[PDB]
RNA sequence: AACCUGGUUGAUCUUGCCAGUAGUCAUAUGCUUGUCUCAAAGAUUAAGCCAUGCAAGUGAAAGUAUAUAUAUAUAUAUGUAGAAACUGCGAACGGCUCAUUAAAACAGUUAUAGUCUACUUGACAUUUAUAAGGAUAACUACGGAAAAGCUGUAGCUAAUACUUGCAUUAUCCUUUUGGAUAAGUAUUUGUUAGAAGGAAUUAUAACAAAGAAGUAACACGUAAAGUGUGUAUCAAUCGAGUUUCUGACCUAUCAGCUUUUGAUGUUAGGGUAUUGGCCUAACAUGGCUAUGACGGGUAACGGGGAAUUAGAGUUCGAUUCCGGAGAGGGAGCCUGAGAAAUAGCUACCACAUCUAAGGAAGGCAGCAGGCGCGUAAAUUACCCAAUUCUAAAGAAGAGAGGUAGUGACAAGAAAUAACAAUGCAAGGUUUGUAUUGGAAUGGUGGGAAUUUAAAACCUUCCCAGAGUAACAAUUGGAGGGCAAGUCUGGUGCCAGCAGCCGCGGUAAUUCCAGCUCCAAUAGCGUAUAUUAAAAUUGUUGCAGUUAAAACGCUCGUAGUUGAAUUUCAAAGAAUCAUUCUUUUUAAAAUCCGAUUUUGUUACUUUGAGUAAAUUAGAGUGUUCAAAGCAAACAGUUAAAGCAUUGUGUUUGAAUACUAUAGCAUGGAAUAACAAAAUUGAACAAGCUAAAAUUUUUUGUUCUUAUUUUGGCUUAGUUACGAUU
RNA sequence: AGCAUUUGUCUAAAAUACUUCCAUUAAUCAAGAACGAAAGUUAAGGGAGUGAAGACGAUCAGAUACCGUCGUAAUCUUAAC
RNA sequence: GGAAAAACCGUAAAUCCUAUCUUUUAAAGGAAGGAGAAGUCGUAACAAGGUUUCCGUAGGUGAACCUGCGGAAGGAUCAU
RNA sequence: ACUCUCUUAAGGUAGCCAAAUGCCUCGUCAUCUAAUUAGUGACGCGCAUGAAUGGAUUAACGAGAUUCCCACUGUCCCUACU
RNA sequence: ACGCAGAAGUCUCAAAGUGUCGGAUUGUUCACCCGCUAAUAGGGAACGUGAGCUGGGUUUAGACCGUCGUGAGACAGGUUAG
């Protein structure tokens, strides 16, 4: 037999692929927010894409039905939780309410670079990539990692990393350095 | 050619075992037994997969080969022996006693019972047989034969049985007002109370159930098990007591605790 | 056998599908004959026995008047309702008409009743004379080719006025 | 994402197509691939063929050991292991393919009161006796054949292989007690009597005949009176055969089909496990057909489902679950509970192997691998650790199953730097961006910790370890459609490019190079298939004066469509001139002046009974995400809880869609239909033939009559009886 | 489709009028059928005029055409199609 | 009791003969249709295209076509 | 094809074929066969086909001319006996 | 004898002792194929062989088509019947 394993695609390109307008906003997009592919925005526009539906399926169904009760509830703690929502949106005109960037702000590397841990959103990219976050005590290494609204507190840099003080990283060229200058002087 | 299928594959098992997908092509396939296939736990599941007593197959064979677990006072090493949907299980060297109940998720549980209480089961009959000499025997939902029952006893009475002697307590006859235990159908996995019942004629008999935050439901009668009376519930449930909570209550619930 | 290799019920044609099956089933006829007692057991699926008679002489014949029974030998094949080959080639079928010896249910009347429990009512005349001369007509009912004997009841009446003008321009 | 641009012209509006454009767990191919997790993978073409190997066996309380090994007791006894072999049980599952098969198979939905059912489960038996009767294998010997899973004699000897066979209950008398008499489960026949199911020739009870099989001559061992193996009947269970209703793609350049020959009914038989023209005889002369039969086609297994979906829809479903079919083609059997089995057999045909050429044996659409076919597809790997299955069931087996190997099928995640100086750029002392120079980092190479069936991957740690970070990103475009050049040479209707419009015939923005720019990116071209696009097949939702299209004209059967008409209303209460709700207002039947019922269907409402996977969708920080079905919580190496230091705790593994048909179910409207005057029916009265009640003589039989009830004939009487 | 003299006969038709009758009988209609110009076919008449074919004269670059003159089939009626 | 062997019904492979249907597939030769190059001969259509046009039809023509007969304007007339 | 021409009166149209009609010729191509001066269907610059000198096509019909296949056989292998 | 290695094979001498076929097509000598074969040699006998046969062809009178001939008719032209 096969794998019973699930699999899904994260993103499709709209039709007209060189509409103007849509090209020049997502490499607005891409160069604010320290993007590497326009798949990056198509991913975000996926999961805006799955909100405006389930939006419409709660603002169509009438008030007081269960399913409506119970989706719009579970949504609404999540989209909380997530941090997309304010402390007063709490009704389904905010949850269609939400906007590209907004999702965006979220991404780990826009909160290093927020935080100043970094000095920009790419230099945020970079230093996620080369292993030197913590969120919590855990180590990530995903620019792309969404951060959850309790999570923002807890984000700093690993304790394992050189900036961390645990070692440096090129104890090789640490090594030479220290090892000429003794032999010079 | 064609004959008995003796495998049971993962995904076609049912759901009610909480078999995942990633955790085998197969699942054990019962034994002829006490209950129906779709009806019952196997040793190897509810040693397993609910108690968590073994590892893998082979603890649950290292187990089971000792003389330690007895059913129905009556010791099995038989992996896939079926324990139906209501009998007591004692395994005697951790000093255990489980009888085996509904959720209200829809799948058998073992709820802990008393070592005294350990004695009797109550029993549903599904049929009655007048045999030579115009002699009775009453069969059971678990597929045992009681024979030389009382003709005041009917083809849908539960009956308070003991399990030393394999005999009846007390009995229970069927009418509205007694509480009903649903074991298939739309409702399974729910205790409520008979509110009224109408003959259906050469066509399904249909029984309307009233639950405990006083709702009324219809059943079919081949699925509903008595399980008490108005006086009293004749048996150890466990907590939930059948009782339904629809899913935004019951997380609500889940939240403020 | 099998019936889906016939004609569908418009009348229409149907294709030859699935491979012929043990369980379709179906065996030769049986062929009877009058003789000395003679059997095969023969196994059907799930190990079901039936008894295939192939010859018998003495079945058991039943006075259904009183509701006694007893063993006799069949001394002919006189009238077959199905058809006249079997009756001709002397093979026995639940509706033969058969001709029975009197002797054993001809004792046991002069021995319940005193001349030639019991209801004692009296047999009719042409019945009676019937049984003196020994030429007693009886109808098999039981069926030698799955139970391995033939069994039978003695006619009576209407039935026994039927099966006679039946038996024999012309009258 | 409920959508469009470019192309008929000198210019225009339209019809209409073509073209772009997006998707596709849908395939191929081109170029490119520093990574990681995940994981489709010889279907489409030949249901074509296969070299070699392996894929189904089985002995740890309980049949058989003088091959043998071994520990005790007086060669021998107990015992314990034991190659082998009889025996027992399994191999009917699984794995594989989809040629078929188009009302069949299949799906939902019945029925089996028409039946069969091993293992397992629970009930639980009736017509030589200190315990039986041998005979047979392995085994010993001689042998035969080129070869073979060929086998010949004779001597033995066991079984849980095979064959027999050994006092119990109820009724009648006595009266508790003491005597007497009987005594067949299935199954079949003939006669009856008649717990439950809507329904009975069922349970069951009696009679008279037959009648299987049977009910242990087997093996272990509980004192800090037990067990195994195996047995008739009954029921359960794992199932299965049939069987009801409803549901299908294309085709009229297929309109009458079916019946010698079972077609269709009936009767009688026979067969079958059982119903059944299933099979035979006899008798009818039917049966089926535009609501498309009967044929013919299909690149046709059916379903759960897949793709695209604003809503309809449209395309697709070899292919992870279920059901069917099939194992080279047909056919026929054996074995067994279960097979018309095909790592069962036999024959024929189609293939085809070894032969010493006398003869012998054979079946990959099991797993590898090979051939052929082709545009097209991986290793003769390792393992039973998990998952389960098979056994004398723990410990053995299993190409089932797992693990790797090959894998740019698909899917997720993610590099190809970051940074500070100067120099440069703009902005008022800022922001933006060719030189230098220190920090950080994986890939890559190694060792461990670890992970594991074992090994590999992952992770962790430690060594090594980038400046042109040469540790080197590609593809296709840049006139329009359409995001990017009136850029440089060369070619000169040539070469060529370009879905399409077009460019090129000498000062080329389209070619060939080069340069720059642009798009997407470890992926992007190309082709074929398919969806959107397409309100260009149109129920929603098209078009038919002139663009494509009103049959020349009319009638007419099937077909679809078919006027009004029948019980209006009133008042209260709840609630924000509104809204939701309750009461009463003719007549007949029925029960204790009152109490409770009153056409059928379509349509509709609730329901019952629904396999998962998938899908929607909740819970749940996989390191996030694709995912999974888990997890979370306290505690340096503990308290709490509840038990008289043992014992972690809270849990989760949701919810729903799940035909249109069928089943139950409330219904007022709207539809249908029935009820419905060449005179009909509602009632009172009388006459009248039938049955029963009450009476009533004749001893285990038996008369007659009044009376009471139902059926029918006739004069009256109703608010009596026809909508426009 | 098609229908123009006179008079008569056999027939049908629509509207009007109706305090006349019926009491839903209807609408549009695959199948099937009816009627269906002109020409053509086949048979009898008739063959006036017109006149496919055909024939000449021209015309003209050629003309087998327009134009001129002649002219069979056909046009007409009856009977079939 | 019982092997080989025969005989009888019944399954019934396979083979062959026809009969009808289905599918590709061969074939000398015939006769069409289209594509291409600024090909030959006319001058047919487009304006009254120099005989208004088209339709049905029949007969003729090297053709393009022409003529007859009966329709229509899609006529150049919607006007005594 | 189209145009012109000499000769002669007009210069072969529809068709048709190596035919009972093609000298050359046993023409060339298929097909039938085992081998085809034969048979057939074609082709057709036709010594010298052709339109009442009738051309073309035909069912029914034939003591017709001709080819081939089946059946049948002492025609024949190859004769023998009566 | 050889340009004859063997095996083939060729030229050749004494040699007529012995053999020299089955069919397809033809009116046919001849011819032209296919097959076997040892090779399928060539010739004479009144063109071997009609009181031996056969009578298919050339070659009597009937008939047919073509050409040629005004015609009757002709035709080492074809064809059917004798």
């Amino acid at each position: 037999p096969k794998s019973y394993r699930n699999y899904s695609k994260t993103a499709r390109n709209p039709k007209r692929p060189f509409e103007k307008e849509r090209l020049d906003q997502e490499l607005k997009l891409i160069g604010e927010y320290g993007l590497k592919n326009k798949r990056e925005i198509w991913r975000v526009q996926y999961l805006l894409a799955k909100i405006r539906s389930a939006a419409r399926y709660l603002l169509t169904l009438d008030e007081k039905s269960s399913k409506r009760i119970f989706q719009g509830e579970a949504l609404l703690r999540r989209m909380v939780r997530q941090g997309l929502l304010g402390e007063n949106e709490e009704k389904l005109d905010y949850v269609l309410g939400l906007t590209l960037p907004k999702l965006l702000e979220r991404r780990l590397q826009t909160k290093v670079f927020k935080l100043g841990l970094a000095k920009s959103v790419h230099h945020a990219r970079v230093l996620i990539r080369q292993r030197h976050i913590r969120v919590g005590k855990q180590m990530v290494d995903i620019p792309s990692f969404l951060v959850r609204v309790d999570s923002e507190k807890h984000i700093d840099f690993a304790t394992t990393s050189p900036f961390g003080g645990a070692r440096p990283g090129r104890v090789k060229r640490k090594s030479l350095k220290k090892q000429k200058e003794k032999t010079e002087a | 050619g064609k004959g008995i299928k003796k495998h049971l594959k993962r995904v076609n098992a049912p759901s009610h075992w909480m078999l995942n997908k990633m955790g085998g092509q197969y699942a054990p396939k019962t034994s002829s037994g006490p209950h129906k296939l779709l009806e019952s736990i196997p040793l190897v599941i509810l040693l397993r997969n609910r108690l968590k007593y073994a590892l893998t197959f082979d603890e649950v064979k290292m187990i089971l080969i000792q003389k330690i677990v007895k059913v129905d006072n009556k010791v099995r090493t038989d992996c896939t022996f079926p324990v139906g949907l209501m009998d007591v299980i004692h395994i005697t060297k951790s000093n255990e006693y489980f009888r085996l109940l509904y959720d209200i998720k829809g799948r058998f549980v073992p709820h802990r019972i008393t070592n005294e209480e350990s004695k009797y089961k109550l029993c549903k009959v599904k049929k009655i047989l007048l045999r030579k000499g115009r002699l009775s025997i009453a069969v059971t939902h678990d597929g045992r034969s009681i024979p030389y029952i009382h003709p005041d006893v009917k083809v849908n009475d539960t009956v308070r049985l003991d399990l030393e002697t394999g005999k009846v307590l007390e009995h229970l006859k069927f009418q509205v007002g007694s509480l009903v235990m649903v074991t298939a159908g739309h409702s399974v996995g729910r205790v409520g109370v008979i509110s009224s019942i109408d003959k259906n004629m050469g066509t399904y008999d249909i029984i309307h159930v009233k639950d405990s935050r006083n709702k009324v439901f219809a059943t079919r009668l081949s699925n509903v098990f008595v399980i008490g009376d108005n006086t009293k519930p004749y048996i150890s449930l466990p907590r939930e007591k059948g009782i339904k909570l629809d899913i935004i209550e019951e997380r609500r619930n889940r939240l403020k605790a | 056998r099998d019936g889906r290799h016939k004609l569908r019920l418009t009348g229409g044609k149907k294709k030859i599908h699935k491979k012929k099956r043990k369980y379709e089933l179906g065996r030769p006829p049986s062929n009877t004959k009058l003789g000395s007692r003679q059997v095969h057991v023969v196994r059907g699926r799930g190990r079901n026995y039936k008894y295939r008679a192939i010859k018998l002489d003495s079945g058991s014949f039943s006075w259904p008047t009183f509701g006694i029974s007893k063993n006799t030998r069949i001394i002919d094949v006189v009238y077959n309702a199905s058809n006249n080959e079997l009756v001709r080639t002397k093979t026995l079928v639940k509706n033969c008409i058969v001709v029975i010896d009197s002797h054993p249910f001809t004792t046991w009347y002069e021995n319940t009743f005193g001349t030639t429990i019991g209801k004692s009512k009296n047999i009719d005349p042409l019945l009676l004379e019937q049984f003196k001369q020994g030429r007693v007509l009886a109808c098999i009912s039981s069926r030698p080719g799955q139970c391995g004997k033939a069994d039978g009841y003695i006619i009576e009446g209407d039935e026994l006025l039927f099966y006679k003008r039946k038996m024999d321009k012309r009258n």
